[PDB]
RNA sequence: AACGAGCUUGGUGAUAGCUGGUUACCCAAAAAUGAAUUUAAGUUCAAUUUUAAACUUGCUAAAAAAACAAUCAAAAA
RNA sequence: UCGGAGACUCCGAAUGAUUAUAACCUAGACUUACAAGUCAAAGUAAAAAUAUCUAUUGACCCAGAUA
């Protein structure tokens, strides 16, 4: 085993272990893939879909599960399993990455409190006027 | 054009083309708009916007440049991170 | 017999082994010639080429 | 070119499938290329004439033409225009049907 | 066959009977007949007919089209740009399927070229092979592949199936020997050292996420795990895998070939390897 | 033995948008308008023409209605 | 050389004044040998949408300037 002056052992003396790089981190932090159910359908390119039951989603914190459900109830299937899909690439890996990330965003946004809503856009402004107009209309 | 050079006996590239035009492997040629750096203070904003763009060449102009450049300038170049990576091919063209 | 492997679908060609030692020694053995060498499609343009 | 290694389950992840055993009993045999692929190639001339050609045909090429004509007629709705090069042992078909013919030849086991 | 049977009946093939393939040749038109003689296709009297018309790109005297367009740097520095002959995972899997690459052994540029999987031209600025994301889904092979450039998604395919992907820089002199080893051994010169990447490439090959050969070994675990979470797969334990030594095998940063040190000489005729005993040369090579 | 600048050899097969010439048969298709140019005794481009290939509507005609015998043109034939 | 008017005869120009200052990006088109020159939805961004008439040209090379 020829070892040059630039061999990784000399460059990084602390991490001289042969299996240091090829060992698996302890982890324990994370989305349990086993809990989720992942089905790939080709719509001539792939389309990913992740369907995990909210009731059986013990990994998710129970209080936050309540908040996520109502906030995005539309995405919740009739059986009660959140249904989320993405179709933006030919590689199931990248499409799947979108599916997983949206779960993280939903958990993060639910866990965190967006104290400031600030202003609304034109679409919401029109809806607010419509609701206000209806309220005065129902005089009886 | 040098059709047969004395030392090697090959066709010679015209370097006036190499310094003005870009060839995509499909056969298209790119060019700038003449005067895009000239007298900008009297050109309208819409006029300047057109000049900044890169423009294609016709069949005749493309045919000419292919006669004035050698095959080396008509090969495939596998540059990592190339900003012209997607433009070297024609897609969904029936003709 | 062919030392190399003949394709299964093809059947080897055969020839009559002869000996020049004797005038009447016309046939003394049998041979199996590889089909892809001795049975290729007849094309006279390649011979011309 | 190494002889392809035996695999437990066919087709391989790439898609390659070896010739079927026993061999087909049809009058014509289509041999594989030295890279162990079906000799079906998309060709083009003049920049707009699209064709597909079978190259390593053996036996009675005329039977192959008749079989291909029936196979491709329902899809197009017309009898395909074809050329039979007896000397070269090739069959030429107008238009690109590489995918359809490769599977069609795969079923027969050629 | 039936066609072969016809030849038996026909007369003997001889040098007289030779015929060119139909339509292979063309008639060469000469100027001796009315259609092709007289003015001989050159028109009336004039410059083009005297044989002395101007050069290409000359538009009569107005400023030519090719000279009147601004010079731009489309092609500037082209001869020094780095080229990596890309390799997709479809081609990799296809090569492994047909037995033209040995997955059990470590993979390198030499074994890609040997199996004709890739074609490399060092004289045309090729600096190696870049793995590409095309074909990741169909890729279900565990292999230790060394490629000069890698991609995020390409790494996922190798890692998910339980494989090792590493990126190493080969300088122009090193690459030529790597693609074409045998002739170098015929030259009789000693094996050379492999220079480190130039300043421009130093950040890339020292980066853990890019799986650089000079990257810190300690940071690999974390980088692999983050990628594993991103693409929704669980890291496999390579150490438990029986072929841990083979997968983990990595050549020294100054080595062109795994099992050969710089400064050695290979004698194919005698089937021997010669190693210098001089202390001075050993110092230089060890560096 | 014809000096606005000798003659001989070499450069040299000088160069000529100019003049002259450019050798068998047969079948077929086939035009001097626009632009730029020390350009108008030239060349280049458009337009025309032609050989091949691809696939599908084209020519004459084209009612009403527009913009005013034309520019445009729908079912038809 | 360019453009306005008349049907070749006349007028102008290599623009000036007014301008609480006029973004970027991008469907489809006009014009046209080429080169040049025209109009513009959507999207996005400043601000609280088009500068104002009359009309106005000069390529490449190569030298100047600046952060
Ligand atoms: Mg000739
Ligand atoms: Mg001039
Ligand atoms: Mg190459
Ligand atoms: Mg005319
Ligand atoms: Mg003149
Ligand atoms: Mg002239
Ligand atoms: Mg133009
Ligand atoms: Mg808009």
């Amino acid at each position: 085993t020829f070892q040059s002056i630039y061999s990784l052992d000399k460059l990084y003396p602390e991490s001289k272990g042969a299996d240091t790089a090829w060992k698996v981190p302890e982890h324990a932090k994370y989305i349990p893939l086993d809990r989720l159910s992942i089905s790939y359908c080709r719509s001539v390119n792939s389309k990913a879909e992740v369907r995990f039951h909210l009731a059986s989603a013990d990994w998710i914190e129970e209080p936050v599960r309540q908040k996520i459900a109502l906030t995005h109830k539309n995405k919740i299937n009739k059986a009660g399993e959140l249904v989320l899909t993405s179709e933006s690439s030919r590689y199931q890996f990248r499409n799947l990455a979108e599916c997983l990330q949206k779960i993280r965003d939903m958990i993060a946004e639910a866990s965190q409190v967006p104290k400031e809503p600030s202003k609304e856009d034109a679409r919401l402004q029109r809806l607010r006027i419509e609701k206000m107009n209806r309220e005065r209309l129902r005089q009886k | 054009l040098t059709y047969c050079s004395t030392r090697k006996g090959k066709r010679k590239t015209v370097k006036s083309v190499v310094h003005r035009f870009l060839r995509l492997h499909s056969g298209l040629w790119l060019r700038r708009k003449a005067g895009y750096k000239k007298k900008l203070w009297k050109k309208s904003t819409a006029r300047k916007k057109r000049l900044r763009e890169f423009v294609f060449c016709s069949k005749t102009q493309s045919k000419l440049l292919d006669k004035m450049t050698t095959s080396f300038w008509k090969r495939r170049n596998w540059y990592a991170g190339d900003p012209y990576q997607m433009y070297h091919d024609r897609t969904n063209l029936r003709v | 017999k062919c030392e190399l492997r003949i394709p299964v679908h093809r059947r080897p060609v055969q020839a009559w082994v002869e000996s020049l030692r004797g005038f009447e020694q016309e046939r003394i053995g049998l041979a199996e010639l590889h089909p892809d060498v001795f049975a290729t499609a007849p094309r006279l343009d390649i011979v011309h080429q | 070119i190494p002889e392809p290694p035996k695999h437990k389950h066919y087709p391989t992840p790439s898609g390659w499938q070896p010739p079927r055993d026993p061999l087909p009993s049809l009058p014509y045999f289509v041999r594989r290329s030295r890279m162990h692929n079906i000799p079906v190639y998309k060709e083009i001339t003049h920049g707009n004439r699209q064709m597909t050609l079978i190259r390593k045909v053996e036996g009675d090429i005329w039977a192959l033409q008749k079989d291909v004509e029936e196979f491709l007629s329902p899809l197009l709705g017309k009898t395909p225009i074809t050329q039979v090069n007896e000397v070269t042992g090739t069959l030429r078909i107008k238009g690109y049907f590489d995918e359809q013919l490769k599977a069609w030849l795969l079923e027969k086991g050629f | 066959g039936t066609s072969l049977d016809l030849l038996r009946s026909l007369p003997r093939v001889s040098l007289a009977n030779l015929k060119p393939s139909p339509n292979s040749r063309k008639r060469e038109r000469r100027p001796r007949d009315r259609r092709r003689g007289r003015k001989c296709g050159r028109g009336h009297k004039g410059e083009r007919q005297r044989g002395t018309r101007p050069r290409l790109g000359f538009e009569g005297g107005q400023t030519p089209f090719y000279i009147r367009i601004p010079k731009y740097g489309f092609n500037e520095g082209h001869s020094f740009r780095h080229q990596y002959q890309p390799l997709s995972l479809r081609r990799l899997q296809y090569l492994i399927d047909l037995g033209r690459v040995d997955p059990t052994q470590p993979i390198d540029l030499t074994q890609l070229v040997n199996g004709r999987g890739v074609t490399i031209q060092p004289l045309k600025r090729d600096y190696g092979v870049q793995l590409v994301e095309e074909g990741a889904d169909t890729f279900q092979a565990k292999i230790n592949i060394e490629v000069q450039l890698a991609s995020e998604l390409a790494i996922a395919a190798i890692e998910k199936n339980g494989g090792v992907v590493t990126t190493a820089f080969y300088d122009p002199r090193s690459l030529e020997i790597l693609c074409k080893p045998i002739p170098f051994f015929l030259r009789g010169q000693p094996i050379p050292k492999r220079m480190l990447p130039p300043e421009s490439l130093v950040p890339y090959y020292t980066d853990a996420k890019n799986r650089g050969y000079l990257a810190d070994p300690a940071k690999f675990p974390e980088a692999r795990l983050e990628l594993a979470m991103k693409f929704g797969y669980v890291l496999p334990d390579i150490t438990k895998d029986e072929l841990f030594r083979m997968l983990s095998a990595r050549k020294d940063p100054r080595q062109i070939f795994f099992g050969l040190a710089p400064g050695w000489v290979v004698n194919m005729a005698d089937k021997k390897i010669l190693k210098p005993t001089d202390e001075n040369l050993l110092k230089y090579y060890s560096s």
